[PDB]
């Protein structure tokens, strides 16, 4: 019975219960259903108009905290000498939940999410004063052509959209919306991508938002700085489908569920909660 | 509340959705 | 023009803030809205769902034996054969279910409890048990006629095969905290604990070892207010691949 | 004033951004509307528009024979003369198409195509086709009794000289992707296969190598979103008197 | 027919159809017209009630995004040495879609446009602190008189729009209006300007928007700097006439539509399509 | 949308125009 | 004109109390 | 068209003043 709850429910007073075949504590687990034995039915209650509401715990509430995302310092000098694998005054970012693990468990709550991004930009500057850079965060979608230098001309966005942004402004927000093909962003994709059987499990390109291609506007200034680019994600407009058990084990990398556990309890692979002396010993108990 | 752009999605987060049935998952039986 | 002036917290990025953004790709048409089974609109549907605490979290129960609860036949009369830590918000038995995981992302919490137990022995085995919820403020109840006193359900093995212990929401506070201190007035929850009523009873064929799976769902008198991160994650340097991402 | 306060994206300029702006050059009186024909507004007008396919992309065809694909007379039975990759998105016979080219500048396509194939034999010469257009999973069908079993049409040369093979829009997902990846499941669109029906048979006058003219355009059906630039043109360097125009 | 076209359309279900006079598989390409073959009348379809949206191939929301087409990195400096070449200080800049080839493509897709130019100035500055210089961008008409120095008179801007602004604000964002004299831009004109046989080929004034003269106010400081103004353009309030062939060849040149080709398929003159090994072989086959 | 600018070709871009005609196109026969 | 505070005497200066009586100056007599 | 201020010659341009008579220049005569 789908029902519009507000608040908490309230519990009505109940009163002394002595009757045949009515035994409302007794229930059946082996049927999947969650105990219904209500706290009037078990134990003798008063009259409470409970007030608390339940609006924090929506699932628009739980997911739309701007958490991060990305995060690169990356030099900004000359790259004539560089090697050929360091950002040369550009990032390329596949946008993807799987990186840090504050939202991901809070993503990987779910089995099905449909949510628009609200990708906030935080760009910061270190020195190796401050200047006043200029930056572009083009978006490309997923597997289109990234650039390969700073001044390429790739970043000249015909028609993707860029958006450019400087260290003193306030921070870069855009609103990714719900990109996926499919009615849901599948968090987790139980198959393989490709046809033939070389696809790498559980990666759904339709999962996958796009690259974040961020270049720094500027040319190269005669002193080298770290330039930190955070990059936030708010989901919002949010529906949220099939929920799952939260993940106990720490990640191991952002491609996979693959786990190794702790090597102690807690939270390790042979015992997730801390270990007690006896399931007859009270750690926290109360001596006096 | 303000939205003054002309895409839907890009609005504010509808923290308004009361609706909720616990009825599928505490009692998904027949 | 329009005479304004800068508030402060202007050009602050408020992580939590519900404000309208610019849309990157204008005029898109998402994806039409398929009905896809079991939607989550409220996270206390996910709280409310039964799910199996670790009882036995001890060292020789490794993996799976952490779930249930070996009882056996007693010479003794009525003896304890577990007690339950309490604190939600605190490492314990409750803190791997969907009560617990839950609420770790939240401070403030409300509500009562529901502890059923499953037993698992033969259908040859009877046995009666009492599933003492003591309210806090003393020390964990060792024997029944201390523990009895307080809110109990007794429960006897037949055709119906699980009990639910409602744990009432005795609090003086309309909810209650995390502290990291377990001892706390604004904390502590109380102690569960369990008595042979009479005797775990099986016949020469049963094992005379049974089982107790004890789960732990919330009620609608549930909530959750204060919205924190959760301690059960921690992340202490980058994932694997998570460079290969940039790449 | 009005008390007001900057929010995360002020002073940023996203390029696909819509607001009003200053106008440089005020009471400014445009040229009046004139009905100039033909206008399109929407892309998907210039997408339903047949266009030819370079089925014939092959060495040795040198430009225009690009366009046509030569089909012969044959002594065996049930011959392959052509396959068409079907990815819009990626490089292939669809690419330079009204249909691929507006796509390119997409990356999520959704609807039906069109393949219609124009013979260009003599009147004299008669001959049968299948045109299979099979849905993906498995190899591009190489024997007609593998690819009869998808999608196809048989055509007969006579007073009417194409066909439309109709590509429904089978597809899990709403829409497709581009990935650089022509094997994903998100991606792949199928494989049409054209197969001698009977033969192609003409007379001691006519030319024994036909040849086959084939057409794609979008339906009704169609659709694209997911904007982005096209990878059919790039730029190395600046174009030349690009540096004339600030001289 | 025209008619508002929201969605794309709905596919009715259909039957078994073996029916004498009707072949609607059977089309004339030979009339130009492109053949009506619904899905429903070549094979078997169900009921689909397609809610596709078709608003992102409109060919305003195609061509109104704000592509690159300036960009000049000049020396800010003492300029009495410097050779008579070089940007003192100031460039002058024939407004022009033709210098940067993915806007350039996206509106020579069509004939005729009718657009007007949302003009987006971004300037970013390198040393060669950073200063936060202001800089002025003088529009002038094609062909007028454009200034000669820095400090000319000619920017005291008594009839032409000047647009001030910093390089620590916002980026200077006018709109030029639909300025030609016809009742649309010529994208491609067949013919010649003037009424001599010296014309250049192609290169129609009415479509030329006009000049961008940008100087910087201040004065020459102690230290060069390089600055680089990008300018952005995005046509809005779009009428689009007349499509035509996507150019596949790689431009040569602004002035024209010269074509040279890769020297190698893909984009080639003798091959745009990549090449592959026959006609029967499958470049991406599915093989398990 | 907002537009307080005296000039109404200095407004936003009119994405509303869904008129489509493709039959001038496809089927530009008498 | 504007005045979103909370105190009268927060808003504009009120430039218009155009009454004057200046017989209580250039006839101050009974 | 907006015009906060308490003075009517600090709006802005009034470019609506489509009223014209060319005939006191081209025709001046009586």
């Amino acid at each position: 019975i789908e029902s519009i709850i507000k608040t908490a429910t309230d519990t009505v007073k109940s009163e002394i219960n002595a009757e045949l075949g009515v035994v409302p504590s007794l229930n059946a687990v082996e049927t999947g259903a969650t105990s219904n034995t209500e706290p009037e039915e078990a134990i003798q209650t008063r009259t409470v108009i409970n007030q608390h509401g339940v609006s924090e715990t929506l699932v628009e509430n739980f997911l739309s905290r701007a958490a991060l995302v990305s995060k690169r310092s990356f030099e900004y000098k000359d790259h004539t000498s560089s090697t050929a694998r360091a950002d040369k005054n550009f990032f390329k970012w596949t946008i993807n939940t799987r990186s840090f693990v504050q939202l991901r468990r809070k993503l990987e709550l779910f089995t099905y999410l449909r949510f628009d991004a609200e990708i906030t930009i935080l760009t910061t500057v270190a020195v190796n004063g401050l200047p006043d850079l200029t930056l572009q965060a083009m978006f490309v979608p997923t597997g289109a052509l990234t650039p390969e230098k700073q001044d390429s001309f790739h970043w000249q966005s015909g028609s993707n959209a860029s958006v450019f942004f400087k260290i003193s402004d306030p921070p870069a927000r855009i609103t990714i919306p719900f990109m996926c093909i499919n009615s849901a962003y599948s968090v987790f994709y139980d198959g393989f991508a490709g046809f033939e059987k070389n696809g790498l499990y559980g990666i759904n390109p339709a999962d996958t938002i796009g690259n974040l291609c961020v270049r720094i506007v500027n040319e190269h200034q005669p002193v080298g700085f770290t330039v930190t680019v955070r990059v936030y994600m708010k989901p919002k407009h949010i529906k949220a489908w099939a929920p799952r058990p939260p993940r106990t084990l720490p990640y191991m990398s952002i491609a996979n569920a693959n786990y190794k556990g702790k090597e102690r309890a807690p939270n390790a692979l042979s015992a997730i909660i801390g270990n007690r002396d006896s399931v007859k010993t009270m750690p926290h108990n109360i001596v006096n | 509340q303000i939205n003054f752009y002309k895409d839907s999605y890009a609005a504010s987060a509808s923290k308004q959705d009361f609706s909720q049935d616990p009825s599928k998952f505490t009692e998904p039986v027949v | 023009g329009v005479p304004t002036y800068l508030l402060p917290g202007s050009g602050q990025f408020l992580t939590t803030d519900d404000h309208s953004s610019a849309p990157a790709l204008p005029c898109f048409n998402p994806t039409p809205e398929m009905h896809i089974p079991g939607q989550v609109r409220n996270m206390l549907e996910v709280v409310q769902v039964e799910s199996m605490m670790e009882i036995n979290n001890t060292e020789s129960a490794v993996g799976m034996e952490r779930l249930k609860v070996d009882i056996s036949a007693l010479t003794d009369v009525d003896q304890l054969l577990f007690n339950i830590p309490l604190d939600i918000q605190l490492d314990g038995p409750l803190r791997n279910t969907l009560v617990g995981n839950i609420s770790r992302y939240y401070t403030h919490w409300s509500g009562s409890l529901e502890m059923t137990f499953m037993f698992c022995g033969s259908f040859m085995a009877a046995g009666k048990l009492i599933l003492c919820y003591t309210p806090p403020g003393g020390s964990c109840p060792t024997t029944r006629e201390t523990a009895m006193l307080g809110t109990h359900i007794v429960w006897d093995f037949g055709l119906q095969s699980s009990v639910t212990l409602i744990i009432p929401w005795i609090s003086g506070s309309h909810y209650r905290m995390f502290n990291n201190d377990a001892k706390s007035t604004n904390a502590n929850v109380g102690y569960v604990t369990c008595f042979m009523q009479t005797n775990l009873i099986v016949p020469s064929e049963s094992s005379d070892t049974c089982s107790l799976i004890g789960f732990i769902a919330a009620k609608d008198d549930f909530s959750l207010r204060l919205m924190r991160d959760s301690p059960d994650i921690g992340q202490l340097d980058h994932l694997h691949a998570a460079e290969a991402a940039y790449q």
